[PDB]
RNA sequence: AUGGGUCAGCGACUUAUAUUCAGUGGCAAGCUUAACCGUAUAGGGUAGGCGUAGCGAAAGCGAGUCUUAAUAGGGCGUUU
RNA sequence: UCGAAAGCUAUUUAGGUAGCGCCUCAUGUAUCACUCUGGGGGGUAGAGCACUGUUUCGGCUAGGGGGUCACUUACCAAACCGAUGCAAACUCCGAAUACCCAGAAGUGCCGAGCAUGGGAGACACACGGCGGGUGCUAACGUCCGUCGUGAAAAGGGAAACAACCCAGACCGCCAGCUAAGGUCCCAAAGUUGUGGUUAAGUGGUAAACGAUGUGGGAAGGCUUAGACAGCUAG
RNA sequence: GGGCUCAAACCACACACCGAAGCUGCGGGUGUCACGUAAGUGACGCGGUAGAGGAGCGUUCUGUAAGCCUGUGAAGGUGA
RNA sequence: CUAAAGAGUAACGGAGGAGUACGAAGGUGCGCUCAGACCGGUCGGAAAUCGGUCGCAGAGUAUAAAGGCAAAAGCGCGCUUGACUGCGAGACAGACACGUCGAGCAGGUACGAAAGUAGGUCUUAGUGAUCCGGUGGUUCUGUAUGGAAGGGCCAUCGCUCAACGGAUAAAAGGUACUCCGGGGAUAACAGGCUGAUACCGCCCAAGAGUUCAUAUCGACGGCGGUGUUUGGCACCUCGAUGUCGGCUCAUCACAUCCUGGGGCUGAAGCCGGUCCCAAGGGUAUGGCUGUUCGCCAUUUAAAGUGGUACGCGAGCUGGGU
RNA sequence: UGCUUGACGAUCAUAGAGCGUUGGAACCACCUGAUCCCUUCCCGAACUCAGAAGUGAAACGACGCAUCGCCGAUGGUAGUGUGGGGUCUCCCCAUGUGAGAGUAGGUCAUCGUCAAGCUC
């Protein structure tokens, strides 16, 4: 009936910002869902990781139609 | 140009990077007084620790 | 809160055997002996131990080797 | 000479221990901090009602309930419209800070960084500030975050007074200047100067509430066509 | 605490002074770097428990030592 | 959620879930778009199926919540097995052991005309180390030799080992008959902090009081004081601070029981009620009970309320404990 | 030279919605029919095919309009880093920063590549 339960923290959330630079391979964010979408060189794990395939650095925007915001690896 | 900063208060329990901003100044011990290029990246840490220095 | 009435005497990180790291020496691709022998701290004794090659569970192969269909990737190793 | 910790994780574990964190030494190696400028993400403070809940009025209106027993409404009420509030587990919004990254000057006491290795100690923390849970926004309570001090820090102030304020003691001096705090005597230094307030020893402990205490300010009503009070008479 | 009321209270402003192991002065010691192939100079340091690192004093015995000191007075004891 | 806009972050803090499911609910190609409302329509009604408009995700997503979802990640259909084997640059996370994501390469596939997509499921739970034993493979080893046994390697099975980093294959209690090492790290007494509670006082004043709020009371509410009961906390004491009650002896406070001085009275007098001032002195004896208390009897001017280690055991008692 | 139409983009509401006017030469759409390719868990509705009799009615495109939506200052306010202070559950001062709401107002988008027609 009581309380007491709570389960571990998941460590999720952007792991390199704006302007970094990056690896191929490089996980960008980590999310429950979508809250950033994959641009351009930027993969999606199964559970919405969002990773390096290509080197560059970071650039983050929001832009399309429904006003997602992408994570896209530029030069 | 060049300003005068003289070191008034102690060091002594303060924030770390305001012990930071007055030992990046060159200061070390009360009454010191250095003289350091007034640019704006010596201006940030008087600033930051305006209340521990006295500035002419 | 504890302990001591005071003095004098005594009273607690040792030793052996294995070993690692550091310092300081000997010799150096070698270094070192154990038991033992020895008119005996000498000298001999080099069986053994460590080093000079690694990889692999291993057979094995070997500056390579293991995994593997793969001489591709990757692991460990090799330029002291 | 340097110099902690009272943390994390695990533990028949909880006052033990172990890895990591924090100390020290050595070797190697090239980073690090402060600030400025630039690039970022955020969902907190605040705010808001767009969602989910929860409010309060009013209007309009289903539907429910009365009179008929086919018509009209005594009485409650969905929705919608307008006004109006709340929310840790609400958000159409949304800072400051903090954090991550890049470039740059100077300063580092000669180094900050990192790696490897030798040796630890420590894993009972405490108070104060700030942000919170809990408790009664009780406790010198309890549990987190974060900073400071004590621990492991003497000196001066706070009468006395770990944790508050100032300040970090290598030694000596019968030299000087300051900090906090002070300057009538105890007791070092102004019975200093200028302009006000208080009369309560308030100062030098406390609330709702009460009161012709007293100082200042801006307004208003009546008023030498007689104001207010007192006295006479109706 | 004494005592204090045109205050020795409160509010505002100003000029003085006191006040620490803080700062400065003078003398001394020590750490680390750098310059020194030197004596030494320069800069910055030098509160500290657990704990790490470094450098020493003293005591008994062995060698140095069949030496040296010692009855013209050793060790010990007690004063300066 | 707490959690303080990176991560992380405790409480016997506030709330919910898990110990699975699915050979399709996986892959792919193709195609589609919900809930709800209103109107019309046989049974049919609030709500079944049908048509139209609005609707624009308020639905759905196996399951709790949160974050997502149009290239839908939601729904249908055809073909299928990528819920593949070897791996793996590079990261996230992190004491370790574990954990997470993954481009790309090779082998072999599925779907599609093709570019392509596919190494399970929208994501985040659905789990258990080693040892030991079992099963399927194996070019490894095989105690003279050849075999074999046994061992190794790869694959895989057996734990609500749920106290879930799992002491053993295997385990409950009593002690007032007790004992040791410790702790004021931690309880009982007393002290302390606090003041919820307790007690005392005040503010407002509906009302009671024949009328009349305040003679006396005073609902609903509000603000304090004391330290004073029941508590909270665990700061002192566990290398020992003796307990309730009685006896003896006290000392202080005043929120006064009597005596003293007064104001108001719903004070005629006698007697009262209430409030202000006042702490000088005084302030029962018995029955019952270990009682403090209480009830009872009989007095008294009155038989006060508290603090003092609930005063007082190096002063007594020992009835209670 | 510019315009119109169509396809694909940039951007993602100041770009949308609603209302109204307009376009058929071409383009596009509606449209004709279904034997042929192909389709309906029924249905040529959609998908598909062969066309050009008809029409810009629907849709689409263009133009206009602040009704809704969306955007939105300045000033102030709230919060807040640092230092200090108070009557300290909460505030204030110095300095730095600075919303959300609301108000004034704004908006009926802007740009690019290609193809066809026309204009000049
Ligand atoms: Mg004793
Ligand atoms: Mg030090
Ligand atoms: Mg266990
Ligand atoms: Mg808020
Ligand atoms: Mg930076
Ligand atoms: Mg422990
Ligand atoms: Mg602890
Ligand atoms: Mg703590
Ligand atoms: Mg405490
Ligand atoms: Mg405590
Ligand atoms: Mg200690
Ligand atoms: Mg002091
Ligand atoms: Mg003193
Ligand atoms: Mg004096
Ligand atoms: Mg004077
Ligand atoms: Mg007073
Ligand atoms: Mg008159
Ligand atoms: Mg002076
Ligand atoms: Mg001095
Ligand atoms: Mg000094
Ligand atoms: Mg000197
Ligand atoms: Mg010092
Ligand atoms: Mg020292
Ligand atoms: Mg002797
Ligand atoms: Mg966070
Ligand atoms: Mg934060
Ligand atoms: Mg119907
Ligand atoms: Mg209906
Ligand atoms: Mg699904
Ligand atoms: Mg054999
Ligand atoms: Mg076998
Ligand atoms: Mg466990
Ligand atoms: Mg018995
Ligand atoms: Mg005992
Ligand atoms: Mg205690
Ligand atoms: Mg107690
Ligand atoms: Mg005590
Ligand atoms: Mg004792
Ligand atoms: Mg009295
Ligand atoms: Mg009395
Ligand atoms: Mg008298
Ligand atoms: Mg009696
Ligand atoms: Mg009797
Ligand atoms: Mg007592
Ligand atoms: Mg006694
Ligand atoms: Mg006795
Ligand atoms: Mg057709
Ligand atoms: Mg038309
Ligand atoms: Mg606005
Ligand atoms: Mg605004």
């Amino acid at each position: 009936t009581r309380n007491g339960r709570d389960s571990e923290s998941k460590r999720l959330g952007v792991k390199l910002f704006g302007g970094q630079a990056v690896k191929a391979g490089n996980i960008l964010v980590r999310q429950r869902g979508t809250k950033f979408h994959a641009g351009y060189g930027v993969g999606l794990g199964k559970d919405h990781t969002l990773f390096a395939k290509v080197d560059g650095v970071v650039k983050f925007e929001t832009k399309g139609a429904f006003g997602r915001k992408y994570v896209s690896i530029v030069a | 140009a060049t300003v005068k900063v003289t070191l008034v208060k102690s060091l002594n329990g303060r924030l770390a990077n305001h012990k930071a901003c007055v030992k990046g100044l060159g200061l070390r011990r009360i009454n010191h007084t250095v003289e350091v290029q007034d640019t704006p990246e010596n201006r940030g840490m008087i600033n930051k620790a305006y209340y521990l220095l006295r500035v002419e």
